[PDB]
């Protein structure tokens, strides 16, 4: 299996172009309101909409007759309509019995599909769907379908469809034009795939069918040339700022480097040199270098200069070495001077985000590049490409099965989880249903229940946490100065500190449960069950959290350990689905392991830690032992003394 | 990328060990299989387009929903993309056959593949079935031809099948 | 490895293996036997190779084993011979793989920084590898020695 | 040839070629006699090879010579024969060079663009190359045919 | 809620404990009705000897008004 | 979580201010729509299983998702997908009653994307499922309640996407 | 003026058909045609 | 992004059916409201600066948000906030013209919470300011066009919660 995930976000490639999408994207890619041009296109399209819907209505109503005329002209020797799901020199009618039922079905389906997508294109106001799905259909069906026959069928459908529109040269011309586009595109040979060759030996080569590119939204490309009008040069410079700085900081904050802009618009420097000097500038330094560690800064720089994220472990390694050696100038120079940069953008073209639809995409950095291209990329500080690439090459991490965000801090009290949206740090990993998380026992290592399952309940002594037990008798099981009042109350407060992490404020303690415990009417287990099921516990630790975060924190408090994996998590989560919070608490406290580790008289306690929690506790300067992770030299007095 | 020799060397360097008898035997096995591996790669090169086309046709015959409305091979755009993906799998399977090591598939095919298909809604199961169809076609082709060793052929395809497919049991 | 180089090149071009790459892989496969023989010789004679080469280095370069020298003292000299053993092992790796890639990856990327950090004169490390090359060449036939000397020379050139 | 490929790879990394690259160069420069004889044998037999290939193709695709077909008309037919001969010449170039570069730079990059502009079907071209492969390999020894087949296969793979 | 008042004796197999364990062995405790099936199974399958079960709180034959 | 009333109260309390007229009119707006929310919630509570069933039947059944090799194949995974849909519908109704999506942001979305990318649950297919739930519920509770429930189901989808 | 309402207007519910067994069940469909 | 035509066409196509009556009904509603939606978009574009000025004055100015320690205090933060308000107005206009909120899903609500939670921008204050923008636009374009823009501004607002 795969050992890491770069994340997966919903991908929405454009299937085809429509007039409103075209206009609105034209305005939106330039970071502006729709102007007279786009608004006028929208007005004209909306005005034509009534006629277009009339065309679509008449064609869908009479689609049967049009398809029947096509099928009758194309086929001979039988009735093609028995089952419904100008003349090329080589055309000859096709025999129904010979041609076969499956291929006849595909013929009728294809004719109807052509008419259907023609109506779709009429309504959309753009033939892009027809071009996309018809250029290269010929070669797809040459070997089982006659091209001359298909051409004649499409011509018959075109004539029959236009026959319903003697109205005037408004409906007829549109129908004829869209059918002519369909005809010329079916006659088209398959265009070659767009090849994205690997810039080096650590990056694979890919190719994309040209139809995929034609469907996707086209990336607007800005190129600085000497002859452009001043307004065009302004647009190009704004695009350069939007690319390098991720937004128009000149519009937002009047931030700009005027002499660089004058040089680039004069042609003194190329757009490539302008990009180089802008990315070296103190503006860029302050915005996308100073706030980040070098590892994240280089990923952002790849976005800004190349329009893509890192492609491999070797690439991040190489460029992190470069930034370690020469800092931001070295990084920018290496990126801008790369053969890849000149291959895509050359000297004049403003760099653009490539991504899905612009060229063939790699699986290895899919999710990471999705995240990188978001406008929220500057607020991820944790590197995503080096982390994920390294984790590909290594076994599964120490991490909750549902992700790093589901691991709370292993502190005395509080349910502190990383927030998915705040400083995004998510680290998805594919844990299947059967993985078991390695936990560190708080006590003698050999008492870990994995290797010593009968060690369960063995108190850890000095190596582990303090354990509170109702070993002594309870009071009144009259006289004052009965010593059995201090131990029972110490245990009650210990149980409060265990279930909630810390002691409650005055008025919050479940006094009835406390007296019912102090009177021998219940057991310690029953009392902690009451504490766990209390409305206070619900409000504090169940209600404010993701269901599985609440369950995980609950498990740590009640069983004294994190969950091992998907088996425990799934059972508690399923109970949460079916029954609710009280039933989840019941399941945890009525489980066999609770009974083994804790009887009816033991307050639960921390029995295990994750590696991360132990490292948090024992890796600080004041707690780090001298022999851990270093060579301990024996000191001996010099022999000359 | 790691081939069989690089994998062995990594294993031995991890422990700082010189290559011993077992290492030499494994290297010998790879070198003696090299001719058969080269022949299998050449045969795939001679039939890659037809292999892909026939495998896709068989898959769409086995799962007709793929080329019907709401199927992920529906429309020529998606159909072409699907045949493209099949071509990818065959090319990288040929690489893996030559290398006698599936790490090339792990590094350049499988890592992040589930994420991409989930993002696009591409159905994994039919893709795995298509991989298996191509595997069977390659095996039959190798059997028909004058090739001596053909047991290694299944290894890459099965690997992809195991790495990408959902865990059922 | 030769196979990996050919495969990554073909992948970079997004194509199947070309006839030239298949020819190179065929040559690699056919030369496997001689490469394994050379590696077997180097591994079998590793102790004597390292001892003789270290003797020649120390007698030729006594300063590194003289007081103030980097390898001065019994333990430092032992560590120097340990490094020589490391590089011989890497040479055997490169010999069987047919390329210098394992040697680069394990023992030459950042070697300068490491040995500058340790204070070891890198030129003397290059000389130690030279001594090992000279000792190994005597243990095999001329063609085998020529094939192994290329890996030794790659190490030497990267050192100095 | 493989020498140019080695030099390109070495220059891209700003280094001298490694031992393995030079060994591959040596093997290629030794098989030159076989490459030369294959090129010559294919050269003088161009007419027979093309005749067999073209009759086979137009048996496979009678539509091309039929009215409305791309090859219909003596001029178009002769141009197709010219194309057969030219691609056989490219195959000999590739055989001599030891790699696909002379073929690919001359008659594969942009080939779909060219033939689409001429309405010559690319699948017609791949069938044509397949029959040319069969005819040409028929006129070669078993070992020479095995050596020269992957070049035809490469043209076929690029064509579609 | 219905509450039983269960008395049980739990023996100690597999371990000779040296700490005070009498409280765990022969105990009388209030159990909610809903948990009594599970608790009966747990005490039994542990080796316990449930001496007595009574309906401390609640009534028999109650169709409504039990919570 | 916070509902619309609590949103107003928190906005007033963070400034130490008594409720002024604008806060009162926001509370009046919430009270005006509360009857609609209660009726829509009642209909959805009655029909939850049926909305989920019809949305699954209109979006996921007889597709690659349920066939061998799909993430909804095997009965354990099928039940898992239905369970997730039950959560989404129920929490959308909760938020709709509250008038605020806060409960979704805290119970549902804070960790779910990482969870789904860890498990390999496809987000395109589940977004399609939640959209189908959107249309089914919009058919049951009517126009206004349909749009209001829409808002929060679309919220779940956007949080997933 | 009120004609501007599209997203604010009365929603127009669209027909989405419940999915039915595709051709992958054809054999069983035949078995269903021969089970009566 | 997807507009209304794409949504209707994809719904028709995924089922392999021609454009039916309900599809045509929704499409003709879109086309009939198109002219007035274009006019509303033109008016909003002509008054974006004034709209944002008045919304800021109503909702943000002279509050804890603009004073020292408030998230809008410094000049850079003020300019960034009014720029964000302009973003919300523009993308609401895009959604209105397209007749669908997909642009808001993929270009706005994608990591809006990531951005604001990471920077600690006050969400309640942003929602109040967007409500002010909606009110100002409604006063400027008209009540019905105001509602048409208000559905999308409310969509962004609910996305913030
Ligand atoms: C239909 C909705 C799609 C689908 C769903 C699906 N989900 C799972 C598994 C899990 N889903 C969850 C969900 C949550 N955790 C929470 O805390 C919350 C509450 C806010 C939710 C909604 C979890 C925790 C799991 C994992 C459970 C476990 O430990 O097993 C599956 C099964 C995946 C598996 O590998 O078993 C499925 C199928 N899948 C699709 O394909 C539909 C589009
Ligand atoms: C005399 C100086 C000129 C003048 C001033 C004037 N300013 C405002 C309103 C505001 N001024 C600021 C400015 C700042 N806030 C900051 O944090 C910083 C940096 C420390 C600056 C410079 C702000 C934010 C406001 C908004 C009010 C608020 O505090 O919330 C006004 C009021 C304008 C109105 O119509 O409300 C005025 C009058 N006006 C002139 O004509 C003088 C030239
Ligand atoms: C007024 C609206 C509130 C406010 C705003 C505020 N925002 C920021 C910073 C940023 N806002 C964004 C948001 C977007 N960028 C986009 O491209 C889009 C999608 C269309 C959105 C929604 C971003 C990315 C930033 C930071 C980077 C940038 O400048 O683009 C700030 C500054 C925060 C800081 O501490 O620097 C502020 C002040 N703050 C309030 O208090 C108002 C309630
Ligand atoms: C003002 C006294 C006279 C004048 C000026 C004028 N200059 C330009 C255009 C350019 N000026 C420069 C000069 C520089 N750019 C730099 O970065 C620096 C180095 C620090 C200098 C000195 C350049 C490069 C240009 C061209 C690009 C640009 O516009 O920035 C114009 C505009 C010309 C046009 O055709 O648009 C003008 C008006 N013009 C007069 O009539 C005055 C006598
Ligand atoms: C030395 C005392 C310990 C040690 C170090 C070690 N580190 C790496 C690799 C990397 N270290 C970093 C570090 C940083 N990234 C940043 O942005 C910054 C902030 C300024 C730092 C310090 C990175 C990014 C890497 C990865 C580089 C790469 O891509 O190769 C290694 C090598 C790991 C590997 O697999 O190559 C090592 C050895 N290791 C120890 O044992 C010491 C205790
Ligand atoms: C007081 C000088 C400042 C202050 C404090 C403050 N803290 C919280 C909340 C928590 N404090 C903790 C702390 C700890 N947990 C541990 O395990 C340890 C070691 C034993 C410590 C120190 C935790 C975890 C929380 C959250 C959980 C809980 O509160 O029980 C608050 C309340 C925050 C809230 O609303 O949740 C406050 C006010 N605040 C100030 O302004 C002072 C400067
Ligand atoms: C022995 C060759 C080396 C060594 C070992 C060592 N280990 C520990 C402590 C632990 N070991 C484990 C390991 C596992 N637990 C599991 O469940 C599994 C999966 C099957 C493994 C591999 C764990 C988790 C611990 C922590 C304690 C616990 O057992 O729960 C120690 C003790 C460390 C300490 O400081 O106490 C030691 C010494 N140490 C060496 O030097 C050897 C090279
Ligand atoms: C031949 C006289 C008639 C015919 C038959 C036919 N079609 C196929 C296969 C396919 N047809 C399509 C069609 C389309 N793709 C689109 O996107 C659209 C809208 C523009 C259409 C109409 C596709 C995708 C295929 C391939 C997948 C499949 O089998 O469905 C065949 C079989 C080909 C084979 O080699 O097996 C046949 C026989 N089509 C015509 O147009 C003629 C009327
Ligand atoms: C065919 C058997 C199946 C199928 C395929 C299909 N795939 C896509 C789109 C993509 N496929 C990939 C996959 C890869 N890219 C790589 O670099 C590699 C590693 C070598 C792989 C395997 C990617 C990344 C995409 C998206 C980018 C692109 O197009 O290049 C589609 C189109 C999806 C859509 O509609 O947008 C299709 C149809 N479809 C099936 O039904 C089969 C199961
Ligand atoms: C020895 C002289 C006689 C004898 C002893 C015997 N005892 C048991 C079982 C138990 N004994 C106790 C008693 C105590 N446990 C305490 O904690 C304290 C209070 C501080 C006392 C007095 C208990 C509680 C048990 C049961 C629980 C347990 O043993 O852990 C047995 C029975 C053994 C069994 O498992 O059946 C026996 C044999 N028996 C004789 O015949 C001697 C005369
Ligand atoms: C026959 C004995 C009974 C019966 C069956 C019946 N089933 C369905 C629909 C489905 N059946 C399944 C079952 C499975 N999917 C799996 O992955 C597995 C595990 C290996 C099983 C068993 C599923 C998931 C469906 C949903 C449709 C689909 O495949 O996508 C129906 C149709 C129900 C409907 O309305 O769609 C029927 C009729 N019906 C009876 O009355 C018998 C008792």
């Amino acid at each position: 299996s795969v050992k890491a995930s770069g994340g997966s976000s919903l991908a929405r490639p454009q299937l085809y172009q429509t007039v409103p999408v075209s206009a609105i994207s034209q305005a939106e890619q330039q970071d502006r309101f729709l102007e007279g041009s786009e608004l006028n296109e929208l007005t004209a399209y909306f005005q034509s909409g009534a006629l277009r819907l009339e065309i679509a209505e008449t064609l869908t109503q009479n689609a049967d007759l049009i398809v029947s005329r096509a099928a009758n002209r194309i086929f001979t020797g039988g009735s093609p309509l028995s089952y419904l799901e100008p003349i090329p020199p080589g055309f000859r009618p096709i025999n129904i019995a010979r041609y076969g039922p499956s291929n006849m079905q595909k013929s009728l389906r294809d004719m109807s599909w052509f008419l259907r997508y023609t109506t779709y294109a009429i309504v959309a106001g753009d033939p892009n769907i027809i071009v996309v799905n018809t250029r290269g259909l010929k070669e797809v069906i040459e070997n089982a379908c006659s091209i001359d026959a298909t051409i004649v069928a499409i011509q018959e459908m075109r004539a029959a469809s236009a026959d319903y529109f003697r109205n005037n040269a408004q409906a007829k011309e549109i129908v004829l034009q869209y059918f002519d586009i369909l005809l010329s595109e079916f006659k088209a040979p398959t265009p070659a795939n767009k090849v994205r060759q690997g810039p080096s030996n650590d990056i694979q080569g890919l190719e994309l069918p040209q139809s995929y590119f034609n469907a996707a939204a086209k990336r607007q490309k800005y190129a600085m040339k000497p002859g452009l009008s001043a307004l065009e040069k302004n647009a190009v410079i704004k695009a350069a700022y939007r690319q390098i700085f991720e937004r128009d900081i000149t519009k937002a904050y009047s931030q700009s480097i005027s002499y660089l802009e004058s040089q680039v618009r004069n042609g003194d420097i190329s757009m490539k040199e302008f990009v180089r000097r802008l990315a070296k500038s103190p503006l860029y330094r302050k915005q996308f270098f100073e706030p980040f560690i070098n590892s994240r800064a280089l990923e952002l720089a790849f976005r800004h200069i190349l329009g893509r994220g890192p492609s491999s472990r070797e690439e991040v390694q190489k460029y992190f070495s470069i930034v370690s050696s020469g800092g931001l100038p070295a990084l920018v120079d290496a990126l801008v001077d790369s053969q890849e940069y000149a291959d895509y953008f050359g000297e004049e073209t403003v760099p653009y985000l490539r991504g899905l639809g612009v060229e063939a995409q790699e699986c290895r950095n899919w999710g990471m590049q999705q995240d990188l291209f978001s406008y929220s990329a500057p607020f991820r500080k944790v590197p995503q490409f080096i982390t994920t690439f390294a984790q590909y090459d290594r076994p599964l991490p120490d991490q909750h099965v549902y992700g790093s965000g589901n691991d709370p801090l292993e502190i005395q009290f509080g349910a502190i989880f990383p927030k998915e949206t705040r400083n995004p740090s998510k680290r998805p990993a594919p844990f299947n249903k059967d993985t078991k998380r390695i936990l560190i026992h708080r006590g003698p290592a050999v008492n870990n229940q994995v290797g010593n399952p009968s060690a369960v309940g063995e108190f850890p002594g000095s190596l582990g946490a303090k354990v509170f037990r109702l070993n002594g008798g309870l009071p009144g099981a009259g006289t004052s100065v009965k010593f059995g009042e201090s131990s029972t109350q110490a245990l009650i407060r210990a149980a409060y500190r265990q279930v909630f992490g810390r002691d409650l404020y005055e008025g919050q303690r479940l006094s009835v449960a406390e007296i019912q415990l102090e009177n021998g009417d219940i057991s310690v287990r029953e009392f902690i069950k009451r504490l766990a099921k209390s409305e206070l516990f619900l409000k504090l630790y169940w209600a404010p959290h993701y269901v599985c975060k609440a369950i995980e924190y609950m498990h740590r408090r009640l069983l004294g350990r994190p969950t091992y994996g998907r088996q425990e998590m799934n059972q508690y989560f399923d109970i949460a689905s079916k029954q609710g919070f009280y039933a989840v608490v019941e399941a945890m406290i009525d489980s066999k392991e609770y009974s083994d580790a804790f009887g009816e008289d033991t307050v639960p306690y921390e029995r295990y830690l994750t590696p991360g929690g132990l490292q948090m506790r024992s890796a600080r300067v004041g707690s780090l032992r001298e022999d851990i992770g270093q060579r301990v030299d024996k000191e001996v007095t010099p022999r000359f003394v | 990328m790691r081939d069989a020799v690089t994998t062995l060397i990594k294993n031995y360097d991890l422990t700082g060990r010189y290559l011993d008898r077992n290492a030499m035997d494994e290297l010998k096995a790879y070198f003696e299989s090299g001719s058969a591996r080269i022949a299998a790669a050449a045969m795939i090169n001679a039939n890659s387009a037809t292999i892909v086309k026939r495998a896709a046709a068989q898959l769409f015959e086995e799962i007709p929903e793929l080329i019907r409305p709401s199927g992920n091979a529906y429309t020529t755009r998606r159909f072409s993309a699907c045949l493209r993906d099949m071509d990818y799998y065959l090319r990288y399977a040929s690489y893996a056959l030559i290398a006698a090591d599936n790490n090339v598939l792990d590094e350049r095919v499988l890592q992040g593949l589930r994420e991409t298909y989930n993002s696009l809604g591409v159905p994994i199961g039919p893709t795995v079935r298509g991989i298996q169809i191509m595997k069977e076609m390659i095996e039959a082709m190798a059997e028909d031809s004058s090739l001596n060793s053909t047991d290694f052929i299944a290894s890459p395809f099965d690997h992809m099948t195991r790495e990408l497919s959902e865990l059922s049991v | 490895s030769i196979v990996t180089k050919s495969i990554v090149n073909a992948d970079a071009e997004a194509r199947y293996l070309s006839p030239g790459e298949l020819d190179r892989i065929k040559a690699f496969v056919t030369g496997g036997a001689a490469r394994l023989r050379i590696a077997e010789t180097l591994t079998g004679s590793r102790e004597t190779i390292v001892k003789q080469a270290g003797d020649r280095l120390f007698q030729k370069r006594p300063d590194i084993v003289s007081p103030g020298g980097n390898a001065y003292g019994e333990e430092m000299t032992a560590t120097c011979l340990r490094d020589m053993d490391y590089y011989l092992r890497l040479v055997t790796y490169g010999v069987v793989s047919g390329d210098v890639t394992p040697i680069e990856e394990i023992g030459l990327v950042g070697v300068r920084e490491m040995y500058r950090s340790l204070g070891t004169p890198i030129e003397a490390v290059a000389q130690s590898v030279r001594e090992m090359k000279e000792v190994a060449s005597g243990l095999m036939s001329s063609d085998d020695a020529a094939e192994a000397s290329a890996y030794f020379d790659f190490v030497i050139g990267k050192m100095s | 040839s493989v020498v140019s490929q080695v030099i390109l790879q070495a220059d891209d990394q700003l280094r001298y070629p490694t031992s393995g690259e030079l060994k591959g160069i040596q093997a290629f420069l030794t098989t030159g006699a076989q490459r030369i004889r294959i090129a010559e044998t294919l050269a003088e037999n161009e007419k027979k090879i093309v005749d067999q290939a073209q009759k086979q193709l137009f048996k496979k695709h009678p539509e091309y010579r039929a009215p409305g077909g791309n090859a219909y008309g003596q001029r178009q037919y002769n141009q197709c024969l010219r194309d057969y001969g030219w691609y056989l010449r490219l195959v000999t170039y590739g055989v001599l060079a030891g790699n696909k570069e002379p073929i690919e730079t001359t008659g594969l990059i942009g080939v779909k663009e060219m033939y689409n502009s001429l309405n010559v079907p690319v699948p017609g071209m791949v069938d044509a190359v397949t029959v040319l492969k069969d005819a040409a390999l028929g006129l070669l020894s078993a070992e020479d045919a095995n050596e020269t087949a992957p070049y035809f296969d490469y043209i076929i793979q690029f064509m579609s | 809620m219905r509450m039983f008042r269960i008395t049980a004796c739990v023996p100690s197999q597999t371990r000779i404990r040296t700490q005070r364990e009498l409280q765990n062995t022969y105990f009388t405790k209030l159990v909610p009705y809903d948990n009594w099936f599970r608790e009966q199974q747990r005490i039994m399958k542990m080796g316990g000897k449930i001496v007595k079960v009574e309906l401390a709180t609640g009534r028999p034959g109650t169709n409504a008004g039990l919570a | 979580m916070q509902d619309a009333i609590t949103a107003v109260i928190n906005s007033a309390d963070v400034q130490g201010k008594y409720l002024d007229g604008a806060a009162m009119d926001k509370l009046k707006s919430y009270f005006a729509s509360g009857e609609l929310r209660v009726r829509a919630a009642s209909v959805i509570s009655a029909n939850a299983a049926t909305i989920v069933k019809e949305a699954v039947a209109k979006s996921l059944l007889y597709s690659d998702v349920t066939r061998p090799g799909g993430n909804m194949y095997t009965t354990r995974r099928y039940a898992a997908c239905i369970r997730d849909l039950d959560y989404y519908l129920r929490y959308a109704t909760y938020a709709m009653l509250a008038g605020d999506a806060s409960i979704l942001d805290e119970r549902v979305l804070n960790g779910l994307k990482e969870t789904y990318n860890s498990l390999g649950v496809p987000i395109s297919s589940t977004v399609q499922a939640i959209q189908a739930i959107k249309e089914v519920t919009a058919s049951l509770v009517g126009a206004d309640a349909g749009k209001e429930m829409g808002v929060y189901l679309d919220y779940i989808c956007s949080g997933l996407s | 003026p009120s004609q501007v309402a599209f997203a604010s207007g009365d929603p127009i519910p669209q027909n989405v058909a419940r999915r039915t067994p595709g051709p992958s069940l054809n054999r069983f469909k035949e078995m269903a045609r021969q089970v009566k």
